[PDB]
RNA sequence: CGACUCUUAGCGGUGGAUCACUCGGCUCGUGCGUCGAUGAAGAACGCAGCUAGCUGCGAGAAUUAAUGUGAAUUGCAGGACACAUUGAUCAUCGACACUUCGAACGCACUUGCGGCCCCGGGUUCCUCCCGGGGCUACGCCUGUCUGAGCGUCGCU
RNA sequence: CACGAUCCUUCUGACCUUUUGGGUUUUAAGCAGGAGGUGUCAGAAAAGUUACCACAGGGAUAACUGGCUUGUGGCGGCCAAGCGUUCAUAGCGACGUCGCUUUUUGAUCCUUCGAUGUCGGCUCUUCCUAUCAUUGUGAAGCAGAAUUCACCAAGCGUUGGAUUGUUCACCCACUAAUAGGGAACGUGAGCUGGGUUUAGACCGUCGUGAGACAGGUUAGUUUUACCCUACUGAUGAUGUGUUGUUGCCAUGGUAAUCCUGCUCAGUACGAGAGGAACCGCAGGUUCAGACAUUUGGUGUAUGUGCUUGGCUGAGGAGCCAAUGGG
RNA sequence: AAGCAUCGCGAAGGCCCGCGGCGGGUGUUGACGCGAUGUGAUUUCUGCCCAGUGCUCUGAAUGUCAAAGUGAAGAAAUUCAAUGAAGCGCGGGUAAACGGCGGGAGUAACUAUGACUCUCUUAAGGUAGCCAAAUGCCUCGUCAUCUAAUUAGUGACGCGCAUGAAUGGAUGAACGAGAUUCCCACUGUCCCUACCUACUAUCCAGCGAAACCACAGCCAAGGGAACGGGCUUGGCGGAAUCAGCGGGGAAAGAAGACCCUGUUGAGCUUGACUCUAGUCUGGCACGGUGAAGAGACAUGUUUUUUCACUGACCCGGUGAGGCGG
RNA sequence: CCUCUGGCAUGUUGGAACAAUGUAGGUAAGGGAAGUCGGCAAGCCGGAUCCGUAACUUCGGGAUAAGGAUUGGCUCUAAGG
RNA sequence: UGGAGCCGCCGCAGGUGCAGAUCUUGGUGGUAGUAGCAAAUAUUCAAACGAGAACUUUGAAGGCCGAAGUGGAGAAGGGUUCCAUGUGAACAGCAGUUGAACAUGGGUCAGUCGGUCCUGAGAGAUGGGCGAGCGCCGUUCCGAAGGGACGGGCGAUGGCCUC
RNA sequence: GGCCCGUCUCGCCCGCCGCGCCGGGGAGGUGGAGCACGAGCGCACGUGUUAGGACCCGAAAGAUGGUGAACUAUGCCUGGGCAGGGCGAAGCCAGAGGAAACUCUGGUGGAGGUCCGUAGCGGUCCUGACGUGCAAAUCGGUCGUCCGACCUGGGUAUAGGGGCGAAAGACUAAUCGAACCAUCUAGUAGCUGGUUCCCUCCGAAGUUUCCCUCAGGAUAGCUGGCGCUCUCGCACACGCAGUUU
RNA sequence: ACCCACCCGACCCGUCUUGAAACACGGACCAAGGAGUCUAACACGUGCGCGAGUCGGGGGCUCGCACGAAAGCCGCCGUGG
RNA sequence: UAAGGCUAAAUACCGGCACGAGACCGAUAGUCAACAAGUACCGUAAGGGAAAGUUGAAAAGAACUUUGAAGAGAGAGUUCA
RNA sequence: CGCGACCUCAGAUCAGACGUGGCGACCCGCUGAAUUUAAGCAUAUUAGUCAGCGGAGGAGAAGAAACUAACCAGGAUUCCCUCAGUAACGGCGAGUGAACAGGGAAGAGCCCAGCGCCGAAUCCCCGCCCCGCGGCGGGGCGCGGGACAUGUGGCGUACGGAA
């Protein structure tokens, strides 16, 4: 399926 | 976790000794009648570089006492040897230099090199570059003769087994800086593959036992025991003493 | 009314559900219970008048012989045969045959190099050269031949 | 209230039972009562770390918003002992007291863990007023000038920089003034990514160590709009019989701003020092709406010179070099 | 990384592999070498601490310490005894081994600091150096300088939250797609935006996907699982579309990396618990010959000690070529 | 950068327009980093010859340091075998 | 409509009733004739064939690669892609009269060019050892590890038994 | 009330082939899943509870045996490749000075993990392009390096708790803080999710104690189903209650 | 029961939840598939047979089994449970 | 009566050859496989592994006419359709 | 320094035989987990189970008591029913777990070494003849080879055996 995000981009990135 | 770099050189594979262009083993000639009892002529038809080791080698040529052929060997050149010499050996060699006679004939205070450990066993001793040993003292009876090593120890011996009379050619080798990385590269490449070494303290600590931290610090006493299991063997082994 | 949109129905598309079939499976049982250096299983490459695949066979290659059967095979051709004749076509299968790899065997895996005996051309045993044929794995047993040993003796 | 199951051990007890084909003896095994302990006390035998991390799930539970609350912060009354030379209340206001506010921080955990992109700045719009300035006014401990206090009031404004990732802070400068806030602590398919907050590394302190640190440092991927709406503009739509005309106007929007100089005038006022204002007149700020006569900018009219390297044999005439260059 | 510095090993050895082998790697090697660690060119230095944890050296003088072996009593299973290996203890060394390196009071004819003194204390109590550093909480430290203005930069200062000497200290020319700060130049970075070019986007012919999709799609307020497209009450609402746009769909993406729970895990650590290859020691076996002597018990037995011997076993040499008489 | 030999048809299409946003190029008056976390981005500089070259230094470097001047076309001269 | 089997009652039996499982397999929409068919400067005129030409071919012009090539030859890899004739369904993201597509046939010739031989790093049998074992180790190491040759002698046959 | 077995306490007698450390009884308590004129066995259906793949789907992991070094990591063998400039190290020549030591000046010479800079190898910044791409990491400019620890073909070696690592837990065929393939395997799940026709009747709980228990069990409670035993509206009732007296 | 109109009523289902129209997740649409099974053991309830008994296995005797791998019978009828 | 040995039978049988049957499945089922299936296809390799049945009783499978370059149609015909 | 016995060992493309791989449902010998259960876990369990290696047969293995028992005694092995979820094992927890008897299916028992006796009375291979020859056998005949006294064959093996 279709790319998205790196996988360290990780979107929603909420530390 | 892993196998260290050390508990892998046992297992050869990379780290096996390079020895394409090694021109041979660097042997003394082996006994018989005529080094038992009398002295064999030779003479030195060239000196030679053997990749890999600070000394040089002569090709020393004899006749074989039994077949019409003209045998040879690769003596460790003893400093002053040259080509067109003759290099006598035996029993009744005369005391000179490039020279293979038993240590128990040899007078003391003589300087040798390639000298046997154990009789018959051409050469074992005292044959890397800048390096001799010294006949000390002879026991008659008992056959046997004390001899100081480059290392220091005091090794008996048995007076029967030979040595070369004099030094070993190249010395001083280690007076020369090498400057250069590439320098040092170029030196263990016609050897083995045991240069750019890196500190067990870089490593994670799963190839090393000093290895993790988030400072670059040993952790543990970097001496060991001997009674130790190969991996953790590691810094300083059975250091008597340790400092400066 | 106009277009567009929504709804229902008719008919047509798309799609392949349903139903109905079944030379396939799944399960339970019965009898027998058989591979191989006399070259297995497996693989390879071949072989049809037109044939690629599946099958069937091995340079005698969709098969030969034999026996049983008794007019076909058939996509098209062509043919045969006298189907009052060992005789088409199937079936069986006891005779014959069975390319190359493979335990795999002259040694190698290039399909490369050989040795040794015999035969035909080649010679006129002149060895060459070419072609054909038969041998040339390892282990082991019973014997056979040749041997080895300051192994144990005997006679000289 | 002051204490402890099974299993195991240990001690005590009977002329006790069994110890297996029978008998004797040691041994062991039973039966019955005490003791040896489980405090996580109805009773596993048990150290860390992970920022290299994983999986099952959880809004039963934290880290935002938003709710409730308002202690704490912010703002505002009431009372009136005092201060204010004198005089509680021009301006203030103790000891007490009553409130509002959600631009502070806490409580809390209702929502979201099959993810609502986590600070700041930029950019843009709109609202609030708890009004810094500007208009109109009441007050003074308002002579003038300067002023603080209050009212109507949010129309219009509220800037340029140095340091800092900053919010905040401070300083310089100008100004009429450099008021305060809100919009998911407005705004990442708007950016940016400096900072927080992966992985690489350094330092300090802590840890035996792996590692830790609202302790410092440096390096580190910022995806998607063509759907719906909203907004912007653009064709059209139903009606009027068709068509064109010139028109009206329901409803929406809406805009102007503040300053200087001159004059009044060294005048009023004032012991003086200082020092106004209304009407005029001349201009400027910010904002808005246009426009290109002029000045400037662009310029591939590829317009016209000039020039590099090359190429049509040369001249002339040209071309090529992602717009050859000027 | 060169350079420096430690440490192990003379080969029946150090280090290491391997399931096993008279196996293998280093090693066609022998200390100017092989192996194990640190530090990190040069210059200049490298203070004190062996109490702790390590490592190591010695060892009948000796606490404990297993199996076997020896004696003991017992009818025997047995029990008890003496004996006693490494290891622990006991005693030396070692910091270029891990590492560590203080606190009170008083004191100088203005005050202030404190050279000086007094204690209490450790294994020493941080030496040379260095500093608000990539290391300083307070912190935007203080002074100076750099600017109109500096939480920045530099230079100084040093009871330094919590600097510091091969856990290397101080330095330092050359070098660096390394981290800062300022100046000159230069610029559309900006004041402040503008015009031009090409390819797009646009319209057309031909061709033609995808994600996403409960239904859907105008607002205000209300209540509501405490931020509604749908509900209540209001405002309101007019086909079909085009180019744009990023406010909203708490848009899409991926069963939250954070956090917490699970009696779910994995990576790594060690003073966790339970084991284990390896290694060190002791016993029995392959394991023999002779000499001598020596104790212990007994009035022969056992323990054997040392010194030889060679025939097992091992190692080395060689085309097993001259060995012993 | 332009050319001959040889090779291609502009990289899976064409046509018409020349809007906004872009992607890739350029240019800008006056000021010159006031922008921004930060001169990021772009701009300056650039070749050669001739001068001239600091601190510091491991004496080797630094060094194209910095800072200056010149450069075309044409017609001659002199010097090198 | 369809064209070959099927039902009621009494009993027995079960792989017996779907809207959901980010369910499974297949199909179909809206999104949409939308995004999109924009890297590397470039095309134009005439003719031929042809049902049909923006794209084929020929000619003419204008352009580019600019000998570190968009040129001329190999290695590896591909495996008939090569060449010719024909087709215009499908495929070549527009088209095509074209193609590496499809269908028919063709097509690779060696003493000397390479494989072939050698040894390299290494691999690997035997002997030997280990091993419960398939086997492993080992490659000169615990091997009676040479089958060859010359010259002489003696025997045997095959040949003008001469040589 | 009684009887049987275990057990205790107290007691007094009987028996005989073997008189005994023999055997038998009595009274009174008390433990027993006992007896006290039997109710089981077999078959079938239903519900519940378990062990099994056990309602269906779901881990992270663990174990055994095999396949890969065509990418990449490192070693080894054999081949190939690297414009044009700058700086100008040793050595050498001449000239000048120096009484000597030797020193200056001009050349020549061409050193170097030397500088610029092409091919090559790389991959800094734009946090540019692209971001349902040309591309599951590409493009453009800008950059680092470019005689050496240089680049590179082929051959060859090392394999999974293993390799290899100038050390980033890097790399090991788009996969690495333990590769991939098949099996053990339908691994386990106190946790998410789903769980298929109608009517009818009854209809809860979130409280108890225990639990390495707190997102779960156990046990009480609350629910349903099956009943039974009786009662009397069949002029002829006892008992019971979320009351009151 | 097809379409249309009008008045009143009327948020989207599934699900976990004290609470869902939710700014909680799953769901574009349709077809087919798709989840409490079987074995064993226990317990209670119910139905049947026999009853101080009951029992059937296992084995055997009767058939080539069409229906049968059934059905029947057994001093085994009870070794045994 | 151990430290030596041989031995049919009742017993086992998801592999093989050859048969028989079914309260089974009926093409998303039943074996992966009703078909040119361990096929195509993927993967360096170990290994992974599909989809796919049905004209009609008979091919009687549409002669011929016509439009079109053709695919496609329009009539005609075959068939109980 | 010979020749000859034997012993222990080699080499033969010596003559003639056999073994090697496959299949693997069942069978024999080794080897041997971990998911899992215990609501955690380490013993236990999963399990002598999967994977691993070896070797077979139509079946294999087992088998003619160094047995059971404790009786008034049974009498090889295998299989079924039962014993029995019992005796026992077990962090005496989870869990695990046989045997004899009894009834059936079947039913079958034997041979060496030794100890002894018997002229090795025995065996293998050659070669010639007659039959028989697609599972190489019978009979005869050979001063034809060899094995064998370091022991072949007949009698005989515990139920006794020999003379
Ligand atoms: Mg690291
Ligand atoms: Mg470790
Ligand atoms: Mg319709
Ligand atoms: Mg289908
Ligand atoms: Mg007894
Ligand atoms: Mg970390
Ligand atoms: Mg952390
Ligand atoms: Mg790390
Ligand atoms: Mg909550
Ligand atoms: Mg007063
Ligand atoms: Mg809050
Ligand atoms: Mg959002
Ligand atoms: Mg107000
Ligand atoms: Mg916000
Ligand atoms: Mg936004
Ligand atoms: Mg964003
Ligand atoms: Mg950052
Ligand atoms: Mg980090
Ligand atoms: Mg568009
Ligand atoms: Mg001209
Ligand atoms: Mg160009
Ligand atoms: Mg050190
Ligand atoms: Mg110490
Ligand atoms: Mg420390
Ligand atoms: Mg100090
Ligand atoms: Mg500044
Ligand atoms: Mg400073
Ligand atoms: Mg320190
Ligand atoms: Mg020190
Ligand atoms: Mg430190
Ligand atoms: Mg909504
Ligand atoms: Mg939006
Ligand atoms: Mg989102
Ligand atoms: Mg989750
Ligand atoms: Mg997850
Ligand atoms: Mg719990
Ligand atoms: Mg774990
Ligand atoms: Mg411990
Ligand atoms: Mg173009
Ligand atoms: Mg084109
Ligand atoms: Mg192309
Ligand atoms: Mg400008
Ligand atoms: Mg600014
Ligand atoms: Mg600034
Ligand atoms: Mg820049
Ligand atoms: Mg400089
Ligand atoms: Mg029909
Ligand atoms: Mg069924
Ligand atoms: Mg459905
Ligand atoms: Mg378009
Ligand atoms: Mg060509
Ligand atoms: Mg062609
Ligand atoms: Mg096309
Ligand atoms: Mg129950
Ligand atoms: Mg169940
Ligand atoms: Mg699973
Ligand atoms: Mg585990
Ligand atoms: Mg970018
Ligand atoms: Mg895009
Ligand atoms: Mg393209
Ligand atoms: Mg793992
Ligand atoms: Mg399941
Ligand atoms: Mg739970
Ligand atoms: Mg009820
Ligand atoms: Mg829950
Ligand atoms: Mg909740
Ligand atoms: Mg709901
Ligand atoms: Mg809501
Ligand atoms: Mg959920
Ligand atoms: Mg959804
Ligand atoms: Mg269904
Ligand atoms: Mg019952
Ligand atoms: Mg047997
Ligand atoms: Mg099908
Ligand atoms: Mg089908
Ligand atoms: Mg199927
Ligand atoms: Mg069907
Ligand atoms: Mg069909
Ligand atoms: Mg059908
Ligand atoms: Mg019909
Ligand atoms: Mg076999
Ligand atoms: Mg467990
Ligand atoms: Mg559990
Ligand atoms: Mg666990
Ligand atoms: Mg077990
Ligand atoms: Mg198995
Ligand atoms: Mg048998
Ligand atoms: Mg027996
Ligand atoms: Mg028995
Ligand atoms: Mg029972
Ligand atoms: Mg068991
Ligand atoms: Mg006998």
């Amino acid at each position: 399926g279709m790319w998205r995000f790196y996988t360290e981009d990780s979107p929603g990135l909420k530390v | 976790g892993r196998v260290i770099r050390g508990q892998r050189k046992g297992a050869g594979s990379v780290f096996r000794a390079h020895v394409k262009h090694r021109k041979g083993a660097a042997r003394l000639r082996a006994v018989d009648f005529a080094e038992r009892h009398g002295y064999i002529k030779g003479i030195v038809k060239d000196i030679i570089h053997d990749p890999g080791r600070g000394a040089p080698l002569a090709k020393v040529v004899f006749r074989d006492p039994y077949r019409f052929k003209k045998r040879t060997e690769l003596f460790i050149a003893a400093e002053g040897i040259h080509t067109g010499q003759f290099v006598y050996c035996g029993k009744k060699a005369q005391l000179n230099i490039g020279n293979v006679l038993p240590v128990g004939t040899m007078p003391e205070g003589t300087i040798v090199c390639c000298l046997e450990e154990k009789p018959g066993d051409r050469g074992k001793l005292a044959r890397a570059s800048g390096n001799y040993a010294t006949v000390i003292s002879h026991n008659p009876e008992t056959k046997k003769t004390r001899v100081k090593l480059p290392s220091g120890s005091k090794k008996v011996i048995s007076s029967a087994n030979r040595a070369v009379v004099g030094v070993v050619a190249g010395g001083g080798r280690i007076d020369k800086p090498i400057l250069k990385a590439g320098r040092a590269y170029h030196k263990y490449k016609a050897k083995r593959n045991c240069w750019p070494r890196v500190r067990g303290v870089a490593m994670n600590p799963v190839e090393h036992p000093f290895g993790g931290g988030n400072h670059q610090h040993i952790g543990k006493p970097s001496t060991i025991r001997r009674d130790a299991p190969a991996g953790r063997k590691v810094g300083l082994i059975a250091a008597r003493r340790t400092g400066r």
